[PDB]
């Protein structure tokens, strides 16, 4: 009959005039099971919300110009707009996001065609303004070239850049790839005028931080 | 169960299986046969 | 870091692969299968023996026909292949070889002794063998009684094709049966068990018949 | 007696007769017609991004090599691969994904694919995409013919794109191989004829 | 420009014509943030589920007899019944729980009442009719006593125990604990009648599996 | 006072005890439902939800007439989500001659590792159905089954049960 | 087979099944009053020093966890250990024997 | 009939004005440690 | 060894105490160990309770008539 | 089979087999017969 | 009895338990199960 | 292609053969009299005249009613 604490993660218990604890006889609480009913390993769960998912696809046709946009995403709140996607569920909770990204830019170019689109980053605060930007210097972002024909996928790694250290999920803070027309697409005839573009994003090195009731809005860094 | 030894104890074993070909018919003439057989005296004594 | 893999080299075994050069066809036997971050591939043995395996599973037999006899006459009975039932796993194959077991089950309401006798080749070897079956291996089964006895093979086809009706080769052998003893209605009910078979070269999955 | 394997294709005897489930068979192919739900079917370029080329349940009864397979044994284990085959020229060129939800019906919204094993892959030199799915369950084993295994939605990423030397449609095939440590349990007969 | 895969849990990704990944000038990828803005531990987003919370109270009075029952909990669908609950976002995608319990019952009796509540555990194929069961024998449950006097607290730990290796998250199907009166209370004058149960559970052994559409049934098991 | 030990759970279930008796007709295949035991020393084992273990069964066949009897067994009921009881022959038939008696013995194959005794649930909850046809053109011919285990497992208890008057 | 014990709540399979008689059961407790005799009984002020609260037999068969176990054996040996449990405050006072 | 056990008063209950005046009470026999059971037989009754 | 009595009517079904099953035009030798609460049995007596050896139960399966026994105790 | 080996697996064996002379005859006057025989007791105590 | 050695006479034995498949059906074909069988010769003398 | 030869003198007799077969209704001794196999594969003996071995005699019992029947040979 003495005093007794409890902790888990957040929430924490501390009673007193506790009684000793039961448990059915001959225990086993191991968690895992063996034999296996389920192929998958223990840790998915945890690490579910890390899968890469389809992102904002656009489509990019004969008339559009160059410095023309094909399609935009708007990077940390790309991952969880609807219900639907993976990491949103126990985004719904934690309020701030210390994560890395990672962007996979899907294309598919009939052989025949010539053109590109380049796939830059460009953060918050310096998306805040397009307008003071040269388009011919773009090439300084971190980015990749795609040509048309000869590429089929491009690859690239963001880590984490932006001022304040933590990031609020449901906001825009990470900025965001936005993908622009190097030059136009030249098509013979016939053939079909319309190259789809797909985004299929990932996300890597998850971090969730300072709890918050599940669909109110907090105010962290300002 | 997560820990078993592995002996003969997968098969639960079983009664051990025969086959009878004379289906228990007597023999009069083959002396063999008739020296060996059933006493009705106590515990079977000379 | 944890979560993320990457290329260009393992491709392979995240699960592009190229059907056009498939190897042998026992070579994809080998082949790994893809897998992602988070699969466990564990081999578990729920039970000690194994229902896959050949040996085992056509232990297990299978009943094929029912016919009462009333007659001494010499019964002409012949065996198929198994058709809608575990035997028909056994479909797979065309060349099979190995010898088979025979579980006869005799019902007589009049006490008959009835008599089992088997023939790979038909009735007819050229001349009729069927005159008497005493001398081609007859076992004698007592009345209300059964017994396992197995046929040897012995075939002028080293190989039995499973899928062809045709009585010399393709059959995996035809019965023969009478009555002794002055009675009637003697049933009987027949069941058909592999011991270690054989079973060469496959096929397609076959076809359910719902015209025949 | 000695018996005589040379005679045959194969010198050595099949011990296990699993190795007969390794073997792919085309999911439903029983249909000439080149549309749209029977397991052979049309990747059109008719089509915008997101959209279902192919969808329905996978019963373990309606693929054709494991329908009798399903008929004998009444229990299995063990993971799946199935996999994708598009044939195409050279030239064209685009990128579809496979959703597979296990043990679900009349699925998705057609918006969500993820929180379910997804392959996104493109067409190019090399066409097959093996994908492998473990069984799930809260028993230790299955029921062979019986409830769902769960849809298969196969939807657009990228519309094909075709040339004027290429061919403006291309014909898909999904095959069901059996996967590694596949076990089949407990014999069982089935009212089905010639299998 | 050769094959290149990617995999991250569930998904994969397998290209080709690909190429060779971008980073900006002198990257950093680690993770955790030093000097640290979170003096929180970063394994706490994933750990978050198992976090303790209050559960189903109920109110034991004079009036109700012996054998009659105060409160009820049906224990799988406990943990996330509402969206509020730490447990239900990432429980609202995996369809399967191994979980292991723990629940502690929280009680507070004015000194000078006596009287008994006994909190059980009944699994889910048990719970399928009370009416079997002679109400003296009880006991045999894995269970703690609780008395009026000196007793603040009951700690039990439920291993999992279930038919099915697998068991629903949706459903009730690992049974619940069932809270009954062991004896009447006795009131001397004046004194506040009510006497407040609440059930303060908690979580262990954390564990999901076969991904489901977000609110979607699917039957495993059955 | 004894060597052996009539507590130990080995023990006492070695004992058989009797569920259940019909005469049989027809040669039509017979569904018969085997229940745990009720008002007889089996019922020791209602304190027990989950029970997992191989079970004997002695099938005891009476004929006027001679005839053949055939036993099966199968842990799924009659409906497997297909009607597998078209022929009883491939699911471990074991045939029975007239006038006597066999002490044949199942396995345990079940999708559920755990058997619940309580409950009367089709699915899950019986320790099996059994499946009976006779065979060589008879009538009246009796038969009476007894079930007993082999080394059980029992996992759990329960509370005493009430006895029921009501029913 | 292999048998799955960590399923169920136990990891170790029962041995003896005489471990469920050690289990307390209460004595004829079948009712919902308090009153008097049948085991659910009630200590009162009312009454003077040496007077009986409770006073009946004890069949084995009144008691419900042994009640059907004892329908199952017919003859046992062995000590009992049988129980008296009162509830009160920490301020009440009183002694009483058995 | 396996005897008769008694309760009776040594000194009655003497409640305070904050304490209840009457106090439940439970009775529960627990089998021993060496108690054997023996010669399994079945009787009439239904459900035990 | 105890009566029809034990105090219940333990006679309901006799699958449970011991059966052993018998044949048709067969017979067996089956031997019954020593239950009793009596550690010594009188032989003079008899007195259903302690002083018998023993009391028998049988009953036929079948549907049957004129089915006879002849029992031997050794 | 070009490979097998010479062993006693020609013959693939067989079931023993026995012959019965006493078709089941009980003998009651012989102590040694009497003594052995089916217990009703659990595994046979004493 | 206060004073009794603890060996296999606890459980008193029995005789051994086997079981028949066959239930005496006569072979003809095999020589093997022909071969042996009973004498009608005086000791079985050749 | 087999182990055992079918072609051994000692192999190929082991086959049994049938000759005769008669109903008895009388009590009365029944003579009955073997001659060497005729049409049957005993009749491969017929190339030998002289012969010396002990013989197997299988008899098969059919009785409607419950018989008894002696066999002696001489």
């Amino acid at each position: 009959d003495r005093v007794a604490a409890s902790t888990t993660t957040n929430a924490g218990n501390l009673v007193q005039a506790s009684v000793a604890p039961t448990m059915p006889v001959k225990p086993d609480f191991k968690n895992t099971d063996d034999f296996l009913s389920m192929s998958y390993r223990s840790t998915t769960a945890p690490t579910n919300p890390t899968k890469m998912v389809h992102l904002a696809h656009g489509t990019w046709t004969t008339n559009q110009h160059r410095q023309a946009l094909v399609a935009s995403i708007t990077l940390l709140q790309a991952f969880w707009p609807n219900q639907d996607f993976p990491a949103w569920g126990q985004s719904r909770y934690f309020a701030a996001v210390r994560c890395g990204f990672h962007i996979q830019v899907q294309l598919n170019v009939n052989i025949g065609s010539a053109g590109c689109l380049i796939a830059a980053y460009m953060p918050k605060t310096a998306h805040d303004h397009m307008n003071t930007y040269t388009f011919g210097s773009y090439t300084n972002l971190p980015h990749v070239l795609m040509n048309a024909a000869t590429t089929s996928q491009a690859d690239l790694y963001i880590p984490y850049v932006f001022n304040h250290n933590y990031a609020r999920t449901d906001s825009d803070d990470l900025g965001g790839i936005y993908i622009w027309v190097w030059s136009a697409l030249t098509v013979p005839s016939g053939s079909p005028t319309t190259v789809d573009v797909t985004i299929f994003g990932s996300l890597l090195d998850l971090d969730f931080q300072c709890p918050r009731p599940p669909g109110a809005d907090t105010v962290i860094y300002t | 169960t997560v820990r078993k030894t592995k002996t003969s104890k997968f098969k639960w074993v079983r009664n051990k299986i025969d086959i009878a070909e004379g289906p228990g018919a007597m023999n009069i003439a083959n002396v063999l046969s008739t020296t060996g057989g059933q006493t009705i005296a106590l515990v079977g004594e000379r | 870091n944890v979560e993320a893999a990457q290329g260009e080299e393992l491709a392979t075994e995240v699960g592009l692969r190229a059907t056009e050069n498939d190897g042998s066809l026992s070579e994809q036997l080998n082949m790994s299968q893809p897998m992602f971050l988070n699969f466990k591939k564990h081999k578990v043995n729920i039970y000690a023996a194994t229902h896959t395996k050949v040996d085992h599973i056509f232990g297990r037999a299978w009943a094929v026909g029912v016919f009462n006899t009333e007659t001494a006459a010499i019964q002409k009975f012949d065996l198929h292949f198994p058709t809608s039932t575990h035997g028909a796993l056994s479909r797979f194959f065309c060349h099979w070889t190995g010898e088979l077991n025979i579980h006869i089950l005799n019902v007589s309401t009049t006490n008959a002794f009835l008599k089992v006798a088997h023939t790979w080749f038909g009735t007819d070897s050229g001349i009729a063998r069927t005159a008497t079956l005493e001398s081609n291996g007859t076992m004698i089964i007592p009345p209300n009684e059964q017994m396992t006895l197995c046929v040897p093979y012995y075939s002028e086809v080293p190989l039995r094709c499973v899928k062809g009706s045709d009585r010399n080769s393709a059959g995996l052998g035809s019965l023969f049966t009478q009555a002794v003893g002055r009675t009637i209605s003697n049933r009987v009910q027949i069941f058909v068990s592999f011991r270690c078979p054989n079973f060469f070269f496959p096929l397609p999955a076959p076809r359910e018949a719902t015209s025949a | 007696a000695f018996y005589d394997p040379r005679t045959a294709g194969a010198a050595v005897r099949c011990k296990d007769l699993m190795e007969i489930a390794r073997m792919p068979s085309v999911f439903l192919g029983e249909s000439t017609e080149p549309d749209g739900r029977r397991g052979y079917f049309t990747w059109s370029h008719t089509i915008s991004p997101v959209n279902w080329v192919f969808d329905d349940h996978i019963y373990l009864e309606n693929m054709p090599n494991l329908r009798l397979f399903s008929s004998c044994y009444n229990y299995w284990r063990g993971s799946f691969v199935i996999k994708l085959t598009v044939y195409a020229s050279t030239f064209n060129k685009g990128r579809l994904r496979m959703a597979f939800f296990p043990n679900r019906e009349g699925a998705y919204t057609q918006d969500d694919a993820q929180n379910a094993i997804f392959v996104v892959c493109d067409i190019g030199l090399n066409n097959t995409f093996e994908m492998t799915i473990p069984y799930t369950w809260g028993n230790w084993m299955r029921p062979t013919r019986g409830n769902s295994l769960g849809h298969l939605r196969i939807d657009v990423l990228n519309r094909l794109t075709y040339n004027s030397s290429s061919p403006n449609a291309v014909n898909c095939i999904l095959q069901i191989k059996m996967g590694d440590d596949a076990m089949f349990m407990v014999p069982t007969t089935s009212n089905l004829v010639m299998q």
